[PDB]
RNA sequence: GUGAGAAAGAUUUGC
RNA sequence: AAAUUUUACUCACA
């Protein structure tokens, strides 16, 4: 007998949300029993070996940040930066190129990030994560 | 089939053509577009795809054949359906929000509301409490902290030696001597030997707390990082002596003795006895083949050991030292001593904070932050926040609390605010 | 060392307390405190303030978000073996699935609509009635909340029934909406520092600031107060049902059920209690059991105390205090002008959990500290270097690694000690991208996530349905054949593309690499 | 070491 | 034996 008729006994159709939630393996929890888990069965060693030979030679090279401006210490404020999500056509193309659908769907949604910042520039521009003190600007 | 969706279907398809001129979707609520002489399996029919489409709300399925295409009108200004075209066409077409009667609302009153309200009425209700009396006074002074410290000292006293804190100082033994001493101490205590590892067997428990006192502070704790790393490693893998550059410890699983079928391998809930070596000169001395060392034991549950071993001593010390005031010298009992005191004992205190899994020092630190930021506090109540003895239990937590209070006293004495 | 800091410091550099103690004692103590408050001899649980100010939301459509209804966190599922109640500890996803199976409903929204539209409590909804659902939803299980800084004795948290969660989701969503409407400080997209800055802006007029915390907050928020607030905001029968379930709740301690008619069991309805306070006045800025108010004269202080008493927010005489040049809210301390108070503050250390997770979390913490001005950049650079050295000392051994590539970190057998500034600017080997706080997940994180997915409570034999088309809604109903077709088509496309598994997608890297 | 069953097994422990 | 109701379960298979 199939697992569908046992996990969802009495129902012939379920929402994709429930089915996906029943098989979730991408949530990380920082816990005390981390070093023991990593040591067990040399799982981390095997994963590092696999990454160094199969996954590492696929990440594109990201250009480093260049632009920066003079900054001075100021009163604490909240920097709001709006990172927009992927467009429908962009998501369709990325899916067709073999990118993981879950990550593309997650990036589909527009989001806003609020961070406390204590440095300001002359032109009142935003700064990158952790580089406000040095003046690197989002541009 | 229902008459409440007549308007919904009408606006769904206004001028949508499928081949060249003919409307793709025909509303079943209008006789002009409805197909005569055929059964109606839905509120719309798609000639291009040759299938029926039925509109329903969130959680209100209708009685239609499974073959019919179902479109869900979600309450959050979005729509869901099987075919991509229908989902997209519905989204653009229904951009105007029109209310369809028959949608349950949060304030909906069920037919059992009166019965449930009556049942709640017949159930017990609370009584108004007394109005508290609050008097605002100045925060406690140095005298109150000294009184608390003296109360702890009188109640519990001090041990003759720093049992496991002494393990933070290198003993005068080499790797081979340390291993031999630890193995012979395990043998002397009658620990079972199995699969090359040591196991401590227990049968009966006294079921009373172990004696609690205050550990005197060793001179320094140079081997703090090594001790924490070794604790982590040993509690991850136990039974055999584990070595560091300058020290070694033995983690012994503690198991029940049940005869022949007794437990053989530790599980995730098995406690450990951590045995460490320190300089001789206490009641815990042990000698073998001319090698002398003080052997000290700490009984930790797996969570306690994981918490202790994962702390970062060096990073914590540096972060504290970023914006710290001058640390005064202190004596073995934590009292200010500018003559024979040592400033390295503070490191020992930090090590104690790492060895205490109850982390009462954090509670003391939070209350001290409140003390420093406060102008006026409640009378005879803010002081009680410094009395955390009833909250904790054990030698290490008690010593950590005592030395946190001593640190507060020293701060108030040397750098008054 | 925390005592000799020039600025403010909460002593958060170490991890919180932990132990393997059973939760019996804490749960029993909480229940006893709730009963004592119920007798009206210790604190006040009777609400007296007027909540007519709160707007009514009874005409809003009943909306449920399935995202929070399905989760890997624990929950209590009640079954009747022969004639007795058995409480099983499962995951919230499994509990919701079992509830929908017994009730025979496709989605939780259908279940709530069916429950709200039955003729009688005895009417059947699948294999169960509303009466049975209400009877089962009042059972709770107890557990210990460890790693809570400043609480050597761990508190007791409670796992609830799936039906209780289903109703609480709607109630709390609407309460949060009403709170956002009440004041601009309760906006959904607002950080703790933003809330503290707004608080500072709100209490600048007066002289004295009362930083207060509530004692026995969960044990003093009766079901009557919750029902009062829910009726004020117009929750209809959902609020009545939730109040009835809360009033008759039973907690399973060890192997015995204990009745706890008082309290609300450890923060199930934080927003509702915040509303219970905020609807009676506008002089407070409260977040559950923590608040700040301001005053000029002792008469205003007496009025504040009376308002707190009327709203069942019992002042904590042990922790609440008064300041003139400080402002503590949400654990964040600010000066009266709104600027961050100098010192470490709430900076928390990063424990050793994984060679790369530790580095990533340290980078995140140092970025947060440097941006806020807690420490200068060079101090963060030195701390990052020291943390890299410590990780190398702890993890550079055959157990965790067997490589010697130069670009690798010194803790993985390499010889690279990346500079903090170099890492933050993406000026490094791609292998270090995972260490960036905004970069991909690390190897340890993926390994631990998979191992967790393999745990007893979460293990399943269902054919995984991952890597879906973005255009497919997650509310679409699917069957076994449908999921089989989707997986077959996706696997065929992937094999045509020559990829055995999908390629990880990172938003930051993709956006940067674009022209 | 894997599976199942005990109010239950290590992502344990909730809002 | 100790930081003392905790350091404990059963079955099938390999
Ligand atoms: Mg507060
Ligand atoms: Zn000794």
């Amino acid at each position: 007998m199939s697992q569908f008729g046992k996990s969802f006994k009495g129902r012939t159709e379920v929402t994709i949300t429930e089915y996906r939630s029943h098989t979730v393996k991408d949530v990380h929890r920082s816990l005390l029993t981390a070093d023991k888990s990593l040591r067990k069965s040399f799982c981390f060693r095997n994963a590092l070996n696999q990454f160094l030979d199969k996954d590492l030679p696929l990440l594109p090279i990201r250009p480093k940040l260049e632009s920066r401006v003079a900054v001075k210490k100021s009163k604490l404020r909240s920097q709001l930066s709006f990172r927009p999500g992927l467009t429908q056509e962009e998501a369709i193309d990325l899916y067709n190129k073999g990118y993981d659908g879950d990550s593309v769907s997650g990036a589909l949604q527009d989001r806003v990030v609020n961070e406390p910042v204590a440095y300001s520039s002359a032109d009142n521009d935003k700064f990158h994560r952790g580089l406000a003190a040095l003046g690197y600007t989002l541009a | 089939m229902d008459s409440r969706f007549a308007q919904l279907t009408g606006v769904f398809c206004d001028d949508f053509t499928y081949s060249e001129g003919s409307r793709r979707f025909l509303s079943s609520y209008s006789t002009v577009e409805r197909r005569p002489g055929v059964p109606v399996e839905g509120d719309c029919y798609d000639c291009l795809k040759n299938k029926w489409i039925a509109f329903e709300l969130e959680g209100q399925p209708r009685k239609f054949p499974k073959a019919t295409v179902r479109c869900i009108l979600n309450n959050d200004a979005t729509y869901v359906c099987s075919e991509q075209e229908y989902q997209q066409i519905c989204k653009v077409q229904f951009k105007d929000y029109l209310e369809i009667d028959g949608v349950v609302k949060v304030g909906h009153k069920a037919s059992y509301d009166a019965e449930l309200r009556e049942r709640l009425l017949e159930l017990p209700h609370p009584k108004s409490g007394p109005k508290p009396r609050i008097e605002w006074v100045a925060p406690p002074r140095l005298a109150d902290i000294s009184k608390e410290t003296a109360e702890l000292k009188r109640q519990y006293g001090f041990f003759e030696c720093s049992k496991f804190l002494a393990c933070g100082e290198e003993c005068g033994l080499d790797q081979e001597a340390r291993e031999l001493i630890l193995n012979e101490y395990a043998r002397d205590r009658e620990f079972e030997f199995r699969n090359g590892g040591w196991i401590q067997r227990y049968t009966v428990a006294s079921h009373k707390p172990a004696t609690q006192k205050i550990l005197p502070l060793p001179a320094s704790a140079p081997l703090a990082r090594e001790l924490l790393m070794l604790i982590a490693r040993s509690t991850t893998q136990a039974g055999k002596v584990l070595h560091s550059d300058n020290t070694s410890i033995l983690a012994v699983p503690v198991m029940r003795d049940s005869g022949k079928h007794s437990k053989r391998r530790p599980t995730a809930s098995t406690h450990h006895l951590v045995v460490g070596l320190s300089k001789p000169g206490c009641e815990h001395d042990f000698e073998f083949d001319g090698y002398r060392a003080a052997v000290h034991v700490m009984h930790l549950d797996p969570k306690q050991s994981a918490n202790i071993g994962e702390q970062d001593f060096v990073s914590t010390r540096e972060i504290y030292k970023l914006d710290m005031l001058e640390l005064p010298p202190i004596s073995r009992k934590g009292d200010l001593d500018r003559a024979s005191g040592l400033e390295t004992r503070w490191d020992v205190i930090l090590l104690l904070e790492c060895l205490d899994s109850t982390r009462v020092s954090q509670a003391v630190a939070q209350h001290f932050n409140r003390h420093r930021l406060a102008l006026s506090v409640c009378k005879d109540e803010f002081r009680k926040g410094y009395q955390l003895a009833s909250e904790i239990r054990g030698t290490i937590p008690l010593s950590s609390l005592y030395y946190s209070l001593c640190a507060v006293r020293l701060r108030m004495t040397v750098h008054p605010f | 060392m925390w005592a000799f800091q020039e600025g403010v410091c909460k002593g958060n550099l170490l991890s919180g307390p932990t132990s393997m103690k059973a939760p019996d004692s804490a749960a029993r103590e909480s229940i006893d405190r709730a009963s004592e408050i119920m007798t009206g001899k210790s604190y006040n649980a009777v609400h007296t303030g007027d909540l007519s100010k709160l707007p009514n939301q009874g005409e809003s459509p009943l909306r449920i978000v399935d995202s929070d209804l399905y989760s890997e966190r624990s929950c209590c599922w009640v079954i009747e073996k022969e004639g007795r109640v058995v409480c099983k500890s499962t995951t919230l996803t499994r509990g919701m699935t079992s509830l929908l199976n017994t009730t025979k409903c496709s989605s939780p929204s259908e279940l709530i609509c069916k429950v709200l539209t039955v003729e009688s409590l005895s009417e059947k909804i699948g294999d169960t009635s509303v009466e049975e659902l209400l009877s089962h939803g009042r059972y709770f299980k107890c557990a210990l909340r460890d790693q809570e800084r400043g609480k050597p004795k761990s508190r007791a948290i409670f796992l609830s029934h799936p039906f209780f969660r289903l109703l609480s989701s709607v109630v709390e969503t609407h309460a949060r909406s009403v709170l956002s409407k009440v004041s601009a400080v309760y906006t959904a997209t607002a950080s703790a520092e933003q809330r503290a800055m707004m608080a500072a802006q709100v209490v600048e007029s007066r002289k004295h600031v009362l930083n207060g915390d509530c004692t026995k907050y969960n044990e003093a928020i009766d079901a009557d107060t919750l029902l009062k607030v829910w009726d004020a905001i117009g929750m209809g029968s959902i609020g009545v049902m939730l109040a009835y379930m809360v009033r008759r709740k039973c907690v399973l301690i060890k192997d015995t059920l204990v009745e706890c008619p008082g309290g609300m069991l450890m923060g199930m309805f934080n927003a509702t209690a915040t509303l219970a306070l905020q609807g009676t006045t506008d002089r407070f800025l409260s977040f559950s059991d923590d608040f700040i108010t301001s005053f000029n004269s002792p008469a205003e202080l007496r009025e504040i105390e009376d308002l707190l008493f009327a709203s069942c927010h019992n002042l904590s005489l042990k922790k609440s205090y008064i300041s003139v040049a400080s402002l503590e809210i949400n654990s964040c301390t600010l000066t009266r002008d709104g600027d961050l108070a100098t010192g470490l503050g709430c900076t928390a250390g990063v424990p050793f959990r994984g060679p790369l997770v530790t580095l990533k979390q340290t980078a995140a913490m140092l970025s947060g500290a440097v941006d806020s001005g807690v420490m200068p950049f060079h101090s963060a650079e030195r701390l990052f270097q020291i943390k890299q050295q410590e990780c190398a000392y702890r993890y550079n051994n055959p157990t965790y690694t067997t490589r010697n590539e130069d670009f690798l970190p010194t803790c993985l057998g390499g010889k690279t000690v990346i500079s903090f500034q170099s890492l933050l600017t993406w000026d490094c080997h791609p292998f270090w991208y995972q260490v960036h706080p905004d970069g991909p997940d690390t190897i340890d994180q993926k390994v631990l996530s998979v191992l967790a997915s393999k745990t007893r409570r979460r293990r399943t034999r269902l054919e995984a349905l991952s890597d879906l088309d973005p255009l497919v809604p997650h509310r679409l109903l699917v069957s076994e054949s449908d999921v089989s077709k989707i997986r077959a088509a996706r696997q065929a496309h992937l094999k045509s593309l020559g990829l055995e598994q999908p390629t990880n997608f990172n938003y930051a890297i993709y956006k940067a690499v674009q022209p």
